RNA sequence: CCGGUUGGCCGGUCGGAUUUCCAACGGGGCCUUUCCUUCUGGCUAACCUUGAGCUUGGCGAACCAGGACUUUUACUUUGAA
C-alpha cells in the first residue's frame, strides 16, 4: 500500500503490535485487586508478578509466578483495577 | 479577609474573587480551616472571542496542590458567582533565560526554569481534571506550527465546554496555537 | 546488543505516558517513603524494593508516586550499600566462578566465561571511578574480591 | 523551461503519474492513461466526457496500481466507500 | 549502534520516496532533523510533517510528495570557508539552478544560497535536490 | 458521482449471494487486498460484496468510455468462463478470445492473431497471465474478475469476486455486460432488470 | 517601529534618474517572566527640560579614564601584519 494514514492505526492493528512496536510504547499489563478466602481485605496484585503475593492477614497466598502472568489461587475473586 | 489571601496592591478584580473565597469560607465548614492556606498572587482577565471573558487566577508553586485538593468545588462556585467567564487556577513559575556564550555565570538553570517546561507545565494545568495522553507538533508547509494535546474521556464534562477559551488563554500566554482533541 | 553474546533479544519494560500515576493510588508519599526505608533496613536493594512495591503493593514505580528514585531514597536516610548493586552482583558472580574454577580445573568453558565476567567488571568500574563514587585507586583483584562480596 | 524571454523550449513537457508524481518517459511501455466516462442525470455515458487518470509503469508492476486508482476515483467522488485511509 | 540519527532519517525519507510511498516515519526525531526537514519543507520538497510526542526522543511522520529525487547527509561534518561552499556545490548538486546543499552554519541551520546572502559558512550537515 | 440509482439493489444483492460470490479464498491473502470482509470460523474469508459492485460498475464506466466497442478484449483460458465472454462478446461490440491465448498476440504485429485493444479483461490473471504480461508490453490497461489470493500485479481495477465457482463467474460477466449496456443506452431500463436470464452464462459439462 | 541594497516608479536628456509608492533580500531598536555583571569621577547622552514656540538647577560609556569580578575550547566571518 502506498497511502495509509500512520498517526491514526485502527484498534485492531494497534492492538496486534508488540508493545514496543505500537506508535506510543506502553504497557499491556495491569492491577487487579484481589479477595482472599474469609476476610475481605482487599489487596492491589501486579498482573505479571514475580513473586508469592500474600495478603496481610493471612497466609492465603493469592498468585504464584510463572513465566508470564501470575497465576491467581482458586478461591480467589479479582477485579481489574 | 480579602487582602491577607492577595499579594501586595489589589485590584477591584482580586478584590473581588477574595470576597467570593471568604463568603465560600463561612459556610460548608468541610472547607473552612482547609482553605484557610490558600491565597493567589493576582488575576487576569483576557478576552475569548465569544464575548466571555476569562479568569486566569495565579497562585504560587507550593500552593497548587491546596488548590487542586478542592479545585472542581472553587471553579463551580466562583463561575457560578462570575457570569460570561470561565476560571482556572494557574501556578506561576519563573523562567531563567538561556545563558549566551559571553553571558558571566550565574547558578546552574534547574530544569523547572526553562521555557519549555514551565510551557508544558501550565498546558498541563489549564485541564486539571483531566489528564493529557497524547501530544502531537504539526509542521504546516507555510512555515507555522500548530500543537495538538490528546486528553482522556474522563472527566471531559467539566471542561469540554471551555477548550476555545483553553486555546485563547494559551495564545495569550505563550504566543503559540494549540488545538484539543478527544480520541474516542 | 548483548556485548558479552551474539543475542539481539529486545525484551524490556514499557512504562507509560502518564508521569503521573495511577488515579486509583490512594495513599501518600510518606507512607510509601518509610516502607522503601523498612524494606532496606532489612537489607534489601534497590531491585527488590521495586519488585515488592510493584507486586504486593500498587506502587506502579517509586519515582511517580514519590518524587525521586528509590536508590536516591536509600542515600538521603542513610542506607546506602559502599558499591553500587550492579557491581556487587557481578563480584558475586565472580566469586563463584573463581570458587568452581579452583574445584574443577579442566573448565574451559569456566575460564572463558570468568575473563567475559571480569571484563564486564572492569567496564562498570571504570564508569564508577569516573562519576567518584567509587574511591580511585578502587581495583577488583580476586584476593581482595572474595571479601568485598563478605 | 524557457530562455531569457517567454519562449518555451524544452519541447514535450512529458506527463506525470497520477498516483506518484513521477514523469512517464517515452519508452515507459507498462504505463496507462485511464479514461473513465462521466454521467448526466440519466444513467448515460457521454461520449468524449471523462475522468483521466495516468499510471506509471513502476506502480503496475508492485501491484499496487488497484489500490491507488481507489484512492484516486474514490478522491474524485466516482466510489463511494472502497478506499480506507486508515489502513 | 546509532551514531547519525539524521542519517538515518534521511535514509528512510530516501527508500520511502524510491517505493513510491507518501508516508515515512522517523524515529528518533532530534532537532536538527527537525530543522533540516524546515528547509527541505520552505522549498517544496517533501509536505506537512508532525511531531509525536512519545516521551522518550519523539517519532515525526513526514508526508512526501512526489519531487524529491534524493536527500542525503555528508559525515563527517567537515569544516566549510565560503570558497569552499562553491566546490561543495559544484560536487554533489546535479545543475547550476536548482537543488540546495544544507550547512549549519553559526546563524542557524540553512540552504547555501541563503548563506551566500547572509555572508556566513559553518559545518555542512547534507543537500537536497 | 453517480445519481444513486446505482446503489446495490436487494435484486442484485439476491443474484450475488445466491450465486456465491461473496465466498472468498482461504486463509490465504494478498496483503493488496482490502476488500475481504470479516472472516469465517471456517478459515474460509467473505468478501465485501458491496465494494464488488462498486468495483463493477467502475469497471462498466471504464467499458463505457471506449469509443469503438470492438477494441474491447475478454479472456478466459478457464472452461467456467469461456460461454460467459462469448455471451458478454455477443451481447457487446468486445472480440472474444476464449481458450488459447496465443503469445505474441499484442506485440508481433506480423501475426494472424494480432489485436490492437484499448482495455483487456480478464477471467482469472494467474491463469491469464500471458494476456496481461503482453499487455504491459504495449500500454493496455487491464481489468481483472479477481479473488482474494489471486496475483493482482499489472492489473488496474480489480473487482473481487470468488472464481473458483461456476454460477458467480457467469455472474460477475452478466452483470458487467449489463451495465455498460446501461449506460451506453441499449437497455434503457436503469432500474427494470434484463430479459436475458443470468443462468445464460454458465458452464456446461460435456 | 526604523532606516540599509537591488529593484519599481512621470521611461523626465529621446542608452541619463528628482523617490508619495507597491516587491524581494539583508540588518537594528523595544516590549512580551528575558541579567545579554558594574565599584569612582569629570562630562552630562538620550536627557527632567522649554523660553509664547534655542531654557538655570533628572539614569556614567552616550564620551573616556580608574580599579574590581571573569567557565574552557574547536568552528566560522571580518581585518591587521
Ligand atoms: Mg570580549
Ligand atoms: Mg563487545
Ligand atoms: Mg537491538
Amino acid at each position: 500500500v502506498l497511502v495509509q494514514d500512520l498517526l491514526h492505526p485502527t484498534a485492531a492493528s494497534e492492538a496486534r503490535k508488540h508493545k514496543l512496536k505500537t506508535l506510543v510504547q506502553g504497557p499491556r499489563s495491569y492491577f487487579l485487586d484481589v479477595k482472599c478466602p474469609g476476610c475481605l481485605n482487599i489487596t492491589t496484585v501486579f498482573s505479571h508478578a514475580q513473586t508469592a503475593v500474600t495478603c496481610e492477614s493471612c497466609s492465603t497466598i493469592l498468585c504464584t509466578p510463572t513465566g508470564g502472568k501470575a497465576k491467581l489461587s482458586e478461591g480467589t475473586s479479582f477485579r481489574r483495577k | 479577609p480579602q487582602a491577607k489571601i492577595l499579594s501586595q496592591a489589589p485590584t477591584e478584580l482580586e478584590l473581588q474573587v477574595a470576597q467570593a473565597f471568604v463568603e465560600l469560607e463561612n459556610s460548608s465548614p468541610e472547607l473552612k480551616a482547609e482553605l484557610r492556606p490558600l491565597q493567589f498572587k493576582s488575576i487576569r482577565e483576557i478576552d475569548v472571542a465569544g464575548g466571555k471573558k476569562a479568569l486566569a487566577i495565579f497562585v504560587p508553586v507550593p500552593s497548587l496542590a491546596g488548590f487542586h485538593k478542592v479545585q472542581t468545588k472553587l471553579t463551580r462556585e466562583l463561575e457560578k458567582k462570575f457570569q460570561d467567564r470561565h476560571v482556572i487556577f494557574l501556578a506561576e513559575r519563573r523562567i531563567l533565560p538561556k545563558p549566551s556564550r559571553t553571558s558571566r555565570q550565574v547558578q546552574k538553570r534547574p530544569r523547572s526554569r526553562t521555557l519549555t517546561a514551565v510551557h508544558d507545565k501550565i498546558l498541563e494545568d489549564l485541564v486539571f481534571p483531566t489528564e493529557i495522553v497524547g501530544k502531537r507538533v504539526r509542521y504546516l508547509v507555510g512555515g507555522n506550527k500548530i500543537q495538538k494535546v490528546l486528553l482522556d474521556s474522563k472527566d471531559v464534562q467539566q471542561i469540554d465546554y471551555k477548550l476555545e477559551s483553553f486555546q485563547a488563554v494559551y495564545n495569550k500566554l505563550t504566543g503559540k496555537q494549540i488545538v484539543f482533541e478527544i480520541p474516542s | 546488543g548483548r556485548m558479552h553474546s551474539a543475542g539481539k533479544g529486545i525484551s524490556s519494560s514499557a512504562i507509560p505516558y502518564s508521569r503521573n500515576a495511577p488515579a486509583w493510588f490512594k495513599l501518600s508519599s510518606e507512607s510509601v517513603i518509610e516502607q522503601i526505608v523498612k524494606y532496606a533496613r532489612k537489607g534489601l536493594t534497590p531491585s527488590q524494593i521495586g519488585v515488592l512495591l510493584r507486586d504486593a503493593h500498587g506502587v506502579t514505580q517509586a519515582r511517580v508516586i514519590t518524587g525521586n528514585k528509590i536508590m536516591r531514597i536509600l542515600k538521603s536516610n542513610g542506607l546506602a550499600p559502599e558499591i553500587p548493586e550492579d557491581l556487587y552482583y557481578l563480584i558475586k558472580k565472580a566469586v563463584s566462578v573463581r570458587k568452581h574454577l579452583e574445584r574443577n580445573r579442566k573448565d574451559k568453558d569456566a575460564k572463558f566465561r570468568l575473563i567475559l565476567i571480569e571484563s564486564r567488571i572492569h567496564r562498570l568500574a571504570r564508569y564508577y571511578r569516573t562519576v567518584a563514587v567509587l574511591p580511585p585507586n578502587w581495583k577488583y583483584e580476586s584476593a581482595t574480591a572474595s571479601a568485598l562480596v563478605n | 523551461m524557457e530562455n531569457d524571454k517567454g519562449q518555451l523550449v524544452e519541447l514535450y513537457v512529458p506527463r506525470k503519474c497520477s498516483a506518484t508524481n513521477r514523469i512517464i518517459k517515452a519508452d515507459d511501455h507498462a504505463s496507462v492513461q485511464i479514461n473513465v466516462a462521466k454521467v448526466d442525470e440519466e444513467g448515460r455515458a457521454i461520449p468524449g466526457e471523462y475522468v483521466t487518470y495516468a499510471l506509471s509503469g513502476y506502480v503496475r508492476s508492485r501491484g499496487e496500481s488497484d489500490d491507488s486508482l481507489n484512492r484516486l476515483a474514490q478522491n474524485d467522488g466516482l466510489l463511494k466507500n472502497v478506499w480506507s485511509y486508515s489502513r | 549502534t546509532r551514531s547519525s540519527v539524521l542519517a538515518d532519517a534521511l535514509n528512510a525519507i530516501n527508500n520511502a520516496e524510491k517505493t513510491g510511498k507518501r508516508q515515512v516515519l522517523i524515529r528518533p526525531s532530534s532537532k536538527v532533523i527537525i530543522k533540516f526537514l524546515q528547509v527541505m519543507q520552505k522549498h517544496g520538497y517533501i509536505g506537512e510533517f508532525e511531531y509525536i510526542d512519545d516521551h522518550r526522543s519523539g517519532k515525526i511522520v513526514v508526508q512526501l510528495n512526489g519531487r524529491l529525487n534524493k536527500c542525503g547527509v555528508i559525515s563527517p561534518r567537515f569544516n566549510v570557508k565560503i570558497g569552499d561552499i562553491e566546490k561543495w556545490t559544484a560536487n554533489l548538486l546535479p545543475a547550476r539552478q536548482f537543488g540546495y546543499v544544507i550547512l549549519t552554519t553559526s546563524a542557524g541551520i540553512m540552504d547555501h544560497e541563503e548563506a551566500r546572502r547572509k555572508h556566513v559558512s559553518g559545518k555542512i550537515l547534507g543537500f537536497v535536490y | 458521482s453517480l445519481p444513486a440509482t446505482f446503489d446495490l439493489t436487494p435484486e442484485d444483492a439476491q443474484l450475488l449471494l445466491a450465486a456465491n460470490t461473496h465466498l472468498g479464498a482461504r486463509n490465504v491473502q494478498v496483503h493488496q487486498e482490502p476488500y475481504v470482509f470479516n472472516a469465517r470460523p471456517d478459515g474460509v474469508h467473505v468478501i465485501n460484496v458491496g465494494k464488488t459492485w462498486e468495483k463493477l460498475v467502475l469497471a462498466a464506466r471504464i467499458i463505457a468510455a471506449i469509443p469503438n466497442p470492438e477494441d474491447v478484449v475478454a479472456i478466459s483460458s478457464r472452461t467456467f468462463g469461456q460461454r460467459a465472454v462469448l455471451k458478454f462478446a455477443a451481447h457487446t461490440g468486445a472480440t472474444p478470445i476464449a481458450g488459447r491465448f496465443t503469445p505474441g498476440s499484442f506485440t508481433n504485429y506480423i501475426t494472424r492473431s494480432f489485436k490492437e485493444p484499448r482495455l483487456v479483461i480478464v477471467t482469472d490473471p494467474r491463469s491469464d497471465a500471458q494476456a496481461i504480461k503482453e499487455a504491459s508490453y504495449v500500454n493496455i490497461p487491464v481489468i481483472a474478475l479477481t479473488d482474494l489470493d489471486s496475483p493482482s500485479e499489472f492489473v488496474d481495477v480489480a473487482i473481487p469476486c470468488n472464481n473458483r465457482g461456476k454460477h458467480s463467474i457467469g455472474l460477475i460477466w452478466y452483470l458487467l455486460a449489463r451495465e455498460v449496456l446501461r449506460l451506453r443506452g441499449a437497455l434503457v431500463d436503469r432500474t427494470q432488470p434484463w430479459s436475458i436470464m443470468p443462468d445464460l452464462y454458465f458452464y456446461r459439462d460435456p
